[PDB]
């Protein structure tokens, strides 16, 4: 009884943005937390 | 015709997302938190101080001219829409320019620069070295709210220094559906070299805007959106399905358009998201990344054209950099970057 699990155990990418304007404020490459 | 700030917003970000790519391909196995918007802000300012081929390269790279019709007023409405209380999540961008008071500026530069950008303008004497960086480093400090306490290292500026255009971005978002403390547990993170580590990861069962995106090679990547309670800002997560395929293949095709496309194909699906919390802090040298995008001249002496600012002496960017910092936890995200260009100070 559980939906598809999505683990971020490998180096991922992250993009924080302001949707309405499409302004990519910050970007990231997390290789090792 | 599309909403003006949304158009300038794209171009600014696009440029930034292409600068990141240079920084990322240079930092292949190390952590990199960058600010696309941050680099765009100071380069736009630089567009006015420069001339000749130097200025043209920057406009070719960026993709627009801060001079053109309706261009600057649009960048200003962008500053506003971004910092509006209606976003619930707090943003705070601010640009500043520090010029040597005894620098004979060309005619019209000062008022014109202010009419277009309308930001902080400070006349400082760089001969008084320590006091000078105390003026700027403290400016950055207050506008990034404590984050980034010392943007300029000792000797990053000097008596020969003339111009310093800096940007200070701040963001304090809070997850629309924050991660439960209890759910935080140690899990294994597989490094880009093969080794694993026990890192405290956050977990959450909910319905996220998810979408699968294939790469030209044929690799599948997961794209997920975690919004902040303002529902106007959000962080997009993108990792591969297979662990064999590196983050490189994803980042090499990145673009402000590809991000819009993800956001456009998403559907709220039930998922159990387990994301490692983290607190990065990075300083990037924008020299090489910029030249890789065409702006070589501004770094080369006896080639760099700054005739729009002054002309009593030849000038050039002694250095360009960006110091970012991001704290991601159970409640939200508080990232803050401070990007600066320095003319006549290595």
């Amino acid at each position: 009884m559980a939906p598809e699990e999505i683990i971020m155990d490998r180096p991922f990418l992250f993009v924080v943005r302001h949707n309405p304007t499409g302004t990519v404020l910050f970007m990231g490459q997390v290789m090792e937390p | 015709v599309h909403h003006p700030p949304s158009y300038v917003a794209h171009l600014a970000s696009d440029f930034g997302v292409r600068v990141f790519q240079q920084v990322a391909q240079a930092s292949k196995d190390r952590n990199v938190v960058f600010s696309p918007y941050g680099v765009a802000s100071v380069l736009a300012m630089l567009q006015l101080t420069t001339g000749g081929e130097t200025q043209q390269q920057i406009q070719a790279a960026m993709g627009f001219k801060i001079d053109d019709k309706g261009m600057a007023p649009a960048l200003r409405h962008l500053y506003k829409e971004l910092m509006g209380p209606w976003n619930k999540d707090e943003i705070s961008t601010t640009d500043a320019i520090f010029v040597q008071r005894d620098l004979k500026l060309v005619q019209g530069f000062m008022p014109h620069f202010f009419r277009l950008f309308r930001s902080t303008v400070k006349q400082v004497d760089f001969s008084e070295v320590e006091r000078a960086r105390f003026i700027i480093n403290d400016w950055v400090k207050t506008h990034t709210k404590g984050m980034i306490s010392n943007l300029l290292g000792k000797g990053a500026v000097d008596q020969l220094t003339r111009l310093v255009l800096v940007n200070a971005l701040y963001f304090n978002g809070q997850w629309k559906t924050p991660f439960p403390d209890s759910s935080t547990h140690r899990r294994l993170f597989h490094k880009s070299d093969g080794s694993t580590v026990s890192v405290p990861m956050m977990a959450q069962t909910n319905k996220f805007n998810y979408t699968e995106f294939t790469t030209p090679d044929g690799h599948y990547y997961d794209i997920l959106e975690l919004p902040y309670h303002g529902d106007t800002l959000s962080m997009f997560i993108a990792a591969p399905y297979e662990k064999e395929v590196p983050l490189s293949a994803l980042t090499n095709i990145l673009s402000a358009q590809l991000i819009s496309h993800w956001k456009g194909n998403m559907t709220r699906l039930p998922r159990l998201l387990v994301l490692p919390k983290f607190s990065l802090e990075t300083e990037v040298d924008l020299r090489k990344p910029l030249e890789n995008l065409g702006m070589t001249d501004m770094f080369r002496q006896f080639q760099a054209d700054f005739t729009s600012l002054s002309d009593q002496e030849p000038l050039h960017v002694a250095q360009a950099l960006q110091k970012v910092k991001i704290e991601v936890n159970e409640s939200g995200t508080v990232p803050s970057s401070s990007t600066a260009v320095i003319v006549s100070a290595r």
